[PDB]
């Protein structure tokens, strides 16, 4: 269904997206891209601080029921 | 939508998993290849990536440790190269110990002899490879300068190639250039990006400084010879230039300086450097300070007069020429004859001549 | 110029003597070109006037070239183009074509000039002093200057 | 350049999962403890 | 500017696939001098919205992003656009700068995508087009300097300047200069 | 000069004439050995035609510099170099020497050109321009 012509396209945009992302990868980081970074930080920090929480109310609870 | 598909769309489960490869949820993907049993680890992303490939891009050692040992898992060789290109050393490690390099021995063989069995091995989608065919991987991490991934496959037994001569008449070279003749060019251009690198130049032989100045003149020539890449093989002979000075800026005592201007006092480098026009190599201060003690060599306290005391030396030494000759003639070896033979006054002796000559020129068309 | 790269106050401008004579060598050929083209137009139109011109300048092929040449300095007189006789025609072509030749000169001398400051600005005149000085010091390592070196 | 801190963004994405899936089994544990008191 | 459009500004690969998987495409504005009800009445209300309004969808259809991923042929969608937008800076001079910035992008997309080409296939399919220089033609028709000065378009063009000359192809100028007389 | 520097408009202008002074009086040092060169050469060659040329260009030694330092502003004519006599060959190296005179003094003037832009793009005329003008105005603090 696809002719040669077709195909090499295909292959050559294929490449060439491949090697635009790669090209943006060699972009500086500007501070938007860092102060993403950052709020990943903070929300893993919120949600592990959390996690703590529970497992010391369900350490509570078992106290309780003991 | 878009007028080309580079991967029906997969399965929600397929989805899910491609999704935890990529983002390195690893919880899921061992629940995944232990237990989903109607998940295939070779499903693809929109982009032509299966699992594996997905892995390594993000830099998920876990997730990929956890693919190396599924069984019948594709695209083992592009992941190596890719692992290389991003210099993820780890990475490589761990997938140049999968059965697939450790038995076979993919990375000794040459990019020929790879290319000679059709065998997929380093393609990554159903047609084609991520970089050029005849980029190995030791060329790849030569190309990267990933210093240690290039000792690591040069331990396997990685080389690069030392392209053939480029008037060469052998049946290989004739039938690749029958053939293609710019896929013969490209491989050609490939395999001298490789071997002029820092990495691999410092880490493949014994002698790097002789090899790199070699190798400079050897991508100079092939500059004039083929014109359309002129510029290719220009930055590829600035590189082992400047790898030859980078080297000889390291040296902190005169017997390193010795060791890299003297080669093996002849100074053997510093003839080939200029012969070869390394120009920021010979003009370096380590090279200039060797050049300038040989310059200056019984002549200790003339090193540092200002230049009015050497124009002063020079019209004595004018003066002074022929009771210098005779005395030459008649004591050979002296106070006189150590200061006659040191290179700084062969030069002005010459200076003082052919002022002395000029001086005549005029003279005679006195009156 | 064997004597100067020693000095470290004249090497550099050596150096750079070198460079730009080697580079101004094209644009020489080019006005080569230019100039033996305006030589022959000019020496085909005039050389019939021998007798009748104010001046010899054009009449034969190795005075129009000393005419020519020598009006690059301007050192040539406009009056080298007038006619004794009224062939207006003749003449007024002659002062076109001499008029269009010294345009030439200039367009070609100021591209010349400017290619050249491009080719200067894009660029290590300490790298090449240095190369060029250490290239004459080890032409004297090797163990009498010419004029006394004939006594074996 | 971009790809050198996005290698870091995943480092951090991976570790949150790892770390969230570790207090979960803390929390699956405690509940089969609870079954058992 | 709507979801696919500012996508195709932003350059984002994946978010302008995904909106073409779902069915969005960017407008191919009409033609400047347009007479059509439409435009008239955009062109009578506002005509700076107007103006900056086809910048924006000529900003969107210049981008790489959505040049590779939105059409068949993209190197010809891309000539046949960076002509279209160099000949827009030279009717509407108010905007010149954007539409040459566009234009310019569209030429260095084409001469970037035959960059990438491996082998003498690939080359010829790019030049070619689908040996007539179709491509080439369009190139130095459209003035797109560094597609034509590419070292790949430029060894296919001397591998067919030396059709005969096998030696020829590599001797000193001095031998060609030699021939050149000899001709003479 | 010891008066312009108080003035913003004319000390940075010069402050640019000294440094262009300073360099140039190099290549001026080089235009003198090709001027000496190019003289005695000439000197040698037409001296023994004290009567018999157009003018006494090339005569004497002062009266060839003169002439071959008035040809750096176009202001010798070409009728200096040709002779009397039939001579033809004289006359011809006189011809060449003279041209070639010529197109090495504007080789050098061009280079010299040149070398100075190069040390212009490379570089702070505010700073050099006041420090000019303090050493003018501290010249006059002390009472
Ligand atoms: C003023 C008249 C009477 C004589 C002019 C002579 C100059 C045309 C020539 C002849 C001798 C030459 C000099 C002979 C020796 C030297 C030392 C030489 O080396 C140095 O600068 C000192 C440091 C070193 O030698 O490494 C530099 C060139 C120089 C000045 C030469 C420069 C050109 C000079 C002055
Ligand atoms: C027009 C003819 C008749 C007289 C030309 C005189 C100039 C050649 C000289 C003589 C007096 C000089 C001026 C005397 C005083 C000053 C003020 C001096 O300082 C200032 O610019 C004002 C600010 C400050 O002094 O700090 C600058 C130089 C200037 C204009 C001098 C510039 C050069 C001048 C005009
Ligand atoms: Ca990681
Ligand atoms: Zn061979
Ligand atoms: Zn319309």
């Amino acid at each position: 269904q696809p002719t040669r012509y077709q195909q090499i396209m295909k292959r050559l945009i294929k490449r060439y997206v491949l090697k635009a992302q790669v090209d943006k990868e060699n972009d500086e980081v500007n501070e938007g891209e860092l102060k993403e970074i950052k709020q990943d930080i903070s929300s893993l920090r919120y949600e592990l601080l959390e996690d703590k929480s529970q497992a010391t109310e369900e350490l509570a609870i078992l106290i309780h029921k003991l | 939508g878009p007028a080309f598909m580079f991967n029906t769309s997969l399965t929600a489960e397929e989805e899910r998993f491609l999704d935890a490869a990529e983002y390195g949820n690893i919880p899921v993907v061992r629940k995944m290849l232990e237990e989903s049993k109607t998940l295939n680890v070779n499903c693809v992303d929109y982009m032509g990536q299966n699992a594996l490939q997905l892995a390594v891009g993000n830099e998920h050692l876990e997730v990929t440790e956890l693919l190396l040992k599924k069984e019948n898992l594709a695209r083992i060789g592009d992941a190596l190269l890719l692992a290389i290109s991003k210099g993820y050393v780890r990475i490589v490690e761990a997938i140049l110990n999968h059965p697939g390099f450790a038995a076979s021995k993919r990375l000794t063989l040459s990019p020929c002899e790879q290319e000679l069995q059709d065998d997929d091995f380093y393609a990554y989608d159903e047609d084609g490879t991520r970089f050029s065919p005849d980029i190995t991987p030791i060329i790849l991490a030569a190309h990267c300068q990933k210093y240690e991934v290039v000792h690591m496959l040069l331990m396997k037994g990685a080389r690069i190639e030392r392209p053939h001569d480029y008037f060469c008449k052998c049946g290989d070279c004739m039938e690749k250039q029958r053939h293609d003749s710019f896929s013969h060019s490209r491989s050609r251009i490939n395999a001298y990006k490789g071997l002029a690198s820092p990495a691999y130049l410092s880490l493949s032989s014994e002698d790097p400084v002789l090899t790199a100045l070699e190798l400079s003149n050897e991508l100079a020539k092939l500059a004039n010879i083929e014109k359309e890449f002129k510029n290719d093989y220009r930055k590829l002979s600035m590189q082992c230039k400047d790898f030859v000075v980078g080297v000889l800026d390291l040296c902190r005592d005169s017997e390193e300086v010795e060791a890299i201007l003297n080669g093996d006092a002849s100074l053997s480098r510093v003839k080939l450097a200029i012969k070869y026009e390394v120009k920021k190599f010979v003009a370096h201060p380590n090279c200039q300070q060797q050049l300038l003690t040989i310059w200056y060599e019984n002549l200790s306290g003339l090193r540092e007069q200002t230049i009015a005391i050497k124009c002063l030396v020079v019209l004595v030494v004018a003066l002074g020429l022929p009771f210098l000759a005779i005395g030459y003639w008649i004591a050979p070896c002296s106070r006189l004859g150590k200061i006659l033979r040191s290179p700084f006054m062969k030069f002005v002796a010459h200076a003082a001549s052919f002022i002395i000559f000029l001086g005549l020129l005029v003279f005679n068309a006195s009156d | 110029a064997y004597i100067l790269p020693a000095n470290e106050s004249f090497g550099p401008l050596q150096i750079s003597l070198g460079r730009t004579v080697k580079d101004i060598f094209k644009f020489m050929v080019l006005f080569i070109m230019v100039f033996f083209a305006f030589m022959i137009g000019m020496f085909i139109l005039y050389s019939y006037y021998l007798g009748a011109k104010v001046n010899a300048a054009f009449t034969t092929v190795e005075e129009s070239f000393k005419t020519l040449f020598w009006s690059i300095f301007g050192l040539s007189e406009v009056t080298s183009v007038v006619l004794k006789y009224d062939h207006k025609f003749i003449e007024n072509i002659g002062y076109v074509l001499y008029g269009i030749y010294n345009v030439t000169m200039v367009v070609v001398l100021l591209n010349m000039l400017i290619a050249m400051i491009n080719s200067s600005y894009q660029e290590d005149s300490d790298v090449e002093w240095k190369f060029a000085r250490s290239k004459l010091w080890l032409s004297y390592f090797d163990d009498l200057p010419p004029p006394f070196s004939l006594v074996p």
